[PDB]
């Protein structure tokens, strides 16, 4: 999972 | 969640999340400094300070429901959370959608270090  | 919200920007764009939204610009997936490159970018800009508006939730893994009425995407009641998540996610794939225009291939995998700078939420 990438962030935001 | 954050599959959730990918597969969200797909029905919206139709574009897939990873790899057209991942590493866009400053902001999109993994950014926290600089201007944003355009408009795009803003969507994922103010998405992060959504998050950030959300110190006690989980956004990366909560999941959330939701439905389409004619098109239009509505957030369905679950925790407060969750809500709320979502109420960022659907408003981030709304923005995407209205800057579809002006998404650039170029901001891809934009390097780290032309992102400098805070931008305050």
């Amino acid at each position: 999972i990438a962030r935001s | 969640s954050l599959l959730e919200f990918g597969k969200m920007i797909l029905e919206e764009t139709g574009k897939l999340a990873i790899p057209s939204y991942s590493s866009y610009g400053c902001y999109c997936g993994w950014g926290g400094k600089g201007t944003p490159k355009d408009a795009t970018d803003r969507c994922c800009f103010v998405h992060d300070c959504c998050y950030g508006n959300l110190p006690d939730c989980n956004p990366k893994s909560d999941r959330y429901k939701y439905k389409r009425v004619n098109g239009a995407i509505v957030c369905e009641k679950g925790t407060s959370c969750e809500n709320r998540i979502c109420e960022c996610d659907k408003a981030a794939a709304i923005c995407f959608r209205q800057n579809l225009n002006t998404y650039s291939k170029k901001y891809m995998l934009y390097p780290d270090f032309l992102c400098k700078g805070e931008l305050k939420c």
